[PDB]
RNA sequence: CUCUAACUAUAAAAAUCUCUCUUCUC
């Protein structure tokens, strides 16, 4: 379609020959530590690239980290803070869902609870979790609906707070990600409401991250290798 | 006999637009000759051929007659082009008919020349057109200077001096073009005496009229007097006009009435 | 005169609810009088499963599928073909089309 | 891992001029982002599958030439308030990118859904026609 | 270059068009008899022939 | 007398019309 009116208001070259490749390292609490390549323009000395390449975010399949398909509809977003050279470490900045996977929990004739809380961990790092839940038709419920009444629903969303609460202040995103990877807290949030209503497919969707001290480069370095 | 496109391959470019003479139609689209370049046809698609909706093939088309044209796609083994109409902006198609205008002027000077001497238009290009459009990038542009500067064919082989001969005669007989610099001076004195200043100024704007630049004072009226000149580089004709205005200035102001400046030198 | 006992709307007992748009003309319709079809498909057709089976790593892959309520005004449900108009003695079954596929 | 140097294939597909986007993992590095109109004459034509294959044709020849062997694709609908439903070009561009030697890796929609917020384009009656 | 390839019908899936005198098959080619595409043919065919295609990817899609 | 699976997807333009209406009983 070449048709173009011209309203402006040939020194070309190949950008590709100006740019080279760095790694993703992933935090040791993943197994599958190489994560892949990055494309980045050639190291210049007024403009040095490694101010470039930190704050980048990349976003990697949470299977593609840990071998296994369990966690294929999970999905994490990684931040490029520390540069090694032809060689750059990542730390965790978020982790979300898979829209597919929400829109197939998504269903009728089942009330959906979300539970939202934003919390400190046991560093100064300040997170905010979404924990999302379907209540169940029993294995004996003739009754073609699965609703769940209001008291229940805002007792659900209590206790799954207090529980956020508790293993979110308990330990750091270190460790609070060691414990998201076998999501021992969906089976903790699932087993508290048991009593209360069955609550199928308990969740814990879009970590998210607010805020970040100051570099925290022991720990980081730690984390790594 | 009109062959020797002018530009640089028989053949088209890519996205080169195009400027073409209808010929017939089929039922697919439009086989049209080509008249920027050298004789080869483009296909025009019915599809590609209207802005409008298409409702009259023939009160579009105009069989016989010349247009703009926009090339798509081309063949670079055997010769095909396609080519499209509805695809041509508002503005494109002032230039489109202004580099018509002058290669057809330039054809039609070559082929003047090709007839008179009896040679094929290809061999008279090939000693005149693209070393001169190499030069200047433009023909007439290098057709121009020649008419004002000579050495414009100076380095170039021409088949016979006759030929570079007549065609100086031709071109200075047909393409002959000077710019008429107007101005008007309002003379607002009220002093005792200013026929004889006006006469003084007169002569200091007159006698200041060169060989090629005569500048004249006309007069139409009693406070608007017109000043004249023919321009041929018309780069020097405002600063001759400008000198006018400081010398009837100098006249005036010393004499006691005043002079003001209702129209500047300007084409 | 009455066409329908139930007026199309699929109220009663509200007065008003929340209009929805049209996904085609973008017709602000009560969200019941907005006939809704859950389109749940392949991200790829059946056309290209074994191209892209046969050129994906990750073998085996879950192929994951895609969801959308579609929320048609009743003009466009009309002509877009999603419902027919129908018999006055038809208009009293409420069922589904009869299960296109067991 | 066999060292396949990964992308995000990166589809969009309007119900005009689909798109055909990759980029690197991270996604703030943009190659190869030649479109549907790119390559299609009819100014219309940009949605038809056709468009869509030729975008994705040119994508896989030029990141082949990168050095890019496999890509993740993240369709996108036009989203927002409009339709967001899949464009009819992407999926032809999908099946062209497979086609072209690139190996496939974790396909995702990523449309933008919203919340019904920042009311319809059309009026109340909307568009008639 | 010439990509010229050929693909034997092995079923067709009726006439489609609005002039109503295209009709739409499905053919698999010479090489790799498990890859079939759906084509449209403007011209009387039947189970067992041989067309002609300058593309591959293209897929039929029903005219209206 | 025993069961919950498959899927898509077009909207060009088209205004108007004058007479004159006539029984059903074995
Ligand atoms: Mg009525
Ligand atoms: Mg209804
Ligand atoms: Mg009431
Ligand atoms: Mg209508
Ligand atoms: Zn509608």
């Amino acid at each position: 379609a070449v048709g173009k009116n011209k309203r402006l208001s040939k020194r070309v070259v190949d950008p590709f020959t100006r740019k080279e490749w760095y790694d993703i390292k992933a935090p040791s609490t993943f197994e599958n530590r190489n994560v892949g390549k990055t494309l980045v323009n050639k190291s210049v000395g007024l403009k040095n690239a490694s101010d470039s390449l930190k704050g980048r975010v990349v976003e990697v399949c949470l299977a593609d980290l840990q071998g296994s398909e369990d966690h294929s509809f999970r999905k994490v977003k990684l931040r490029v803070d520390e540069v090694q050279g032809k060689n750059l470490l990542t730390n965790f900045h978020g982790m979300d869902f898979t829209t597919d996977k929400l829109r197939s929990m998504v269903r009728k004739w089942q009330t959906l609870i979300e539970a939202n809380v934003t919390v400190k961990t046991s560093d100064d790092y300040v997170l905010r979790i979404f924990a999302i839940a379907f209540t169940r038709k029993q294995a004996n419920q003739v009754k073609r609906t699965s609703y769940a009444q209001s008291s229940h629903i805002r007792q659900i969303r209590k206790v799954i707070s207090e529980i956020l609460t508790r293993e979110v202040q308990n330990s750091t995103l270190a460790q609070l990600t060691s414990k998201l990877i076998p999501e021992v807290i969906n089976k903790e949030i699932e087993n508290a409401t048991k009593d209360i209503f069955p609550l199928q497919n308990v969740h814990i969707r879009k970590v998210k991250l607010l805020k970040q001290p100051k570099f925290d480069l022991g720990s980081l370095l730690s984390l790594h290798g | 006999t009109s062959h020797c496109r002018f530009y640089e391959n028989k053949y088209p470019e890519i996205d080169d637009i195009v400027m073409v003479n209808v010929q017939q139609i089929a039922e697919m689209g439009a086989y049209v000759k080509l008249l920027e370049y050298d004789n080869i046809e483009g296909m025009i698609l019915l599809s590609e051929l209207s802005r409008r909706r298409i409702r009259s093939i023939q009160k579009l088309i105009r069989v016989g007659k010349n247009d703009v044209a926009v090339v798509l796609r081309v063949d670079k083994e055997k010769g095909y082009i396609d080519l499209s109409k509805r695809r041509v902006s508002s503005e494109d198609i002032i230039k489109c008919e202004e580099k018509y205008q002058k290669s057809k002027t330039v054809h039609s000077i070559l082929r003047y020349c090709a007839e008179k001497f009896q040679i094929p238009l290809e061999e008279l290009y090939k000693t005149i057109a693209w070393p001169l459009s190499r030069k200047f990038g433009h023909a007439y542009e290098a057709f121009k200077l020649s008419i004002i500067d000579e050495t414009v064919w100076e380095g170039i082989e021409p088949p016979s001096k006759d030929v570079l001969d007549e065609l100086k005669n031709y071109i200075s007989k047909r393409l002959t073009p000077a710019v008429k610099i107007r101005a008007d001076v309002e003379v607002s004195c009220f002093s005792y005496e200013g026929i004889d200043a006006i006469k003084d100024a007169l002569k200091s704007a007159e006698d200041m009229s060169t060989e090629q630049m005569q500048v004249k004072v006309k007069l139409v009226a009693a406070p608007l007097y017109v000043l004249t000149t023919q321009a041929l580089d018309k780069q020097k004709g405002i600063e001759q006009l400008e000198s006018a205005i400081e010398k009837i200035t100098e006249v005036i102001t010393k004499y006691g009435g005043v002079c003001n400046i209702t129209m500047p030198p300007k084409a | 005169p009455k066409k329908r006992a139930s007026n199309g709307r699929n109220k009663k007992g509200r007065g008003h609810v929340k209009p929805v748009r049209c996904v085609n003309c973008s017709r602000s319709v009560p969200k019941d009088k907005a006939i809704k079809r859950m389109a749940i498909r392949n991200i790829v057709e059946a056309a290209a499963i074994r191209d892209l089976s046969e050129a994906s790593v990750y073998a085996e892959y879950a192929l994951p599928k895609t969801y959308n309520k579609l929320h048609y005004c009743i003009s466009c449900a009309i002509h877009a073909r999603i419902v027919r108009v129908r018999s006055r003695t038809d208009r009293r079954i409420r069922a589904p089309p009869q299960r296109p596929r067991f | 891992d066999n060292s396949q140097v990964f992308g995000v294939a990166r589809i969009f597909a309007s119900f005009n001029d689909t798109f055909v986007h990759v980029t690197d993992l991270s996604g703030r590095e943009t190659i190869a982002r030649v479109t549907g109109g790119m390559k299609v004459k009819a100014d219309r034509d940009e949605s038809s599958p056709y468009a869509a294959m030729l975008a994705a044709q040119d994508v896989a020849a030029k990141c082949k030439e990168v050095g890019i062997t496999a890509v993740h694709i993240k369709i996108r609908a036009t989203g927002g308030t409009r339709s967001k439903t899949p464009g009819p070009g992407g999926q032809a561009a999908l099946r062209a990118l497979a086609r072209s030697g690139l190996r496939i890796g974790r396909i995702e929609d990523v449309t933008p859904v919203p919340s019904d917020s920042t009311r319809k384009k059309g009026g109340r009656r909307g568009r008639r026609l | 270059k010439t990509p010229v390839t050929l693909a034997k019908v092995i079923k067709v899936l009726g006439r489609t068009g609005s002039r109503g005198g295209v009709t739409q098959v499905r053919v698999e080619f010479l090489e790799d008899t498990t890859r079939t595409i759906v084509r449209n043919v403007k011209g009387p065919v039947r189970e067992g022939d041989i067309l002609v295609l300058m593309e591959s990817e293209r897929e039929a899609r029903r005219l209206r």
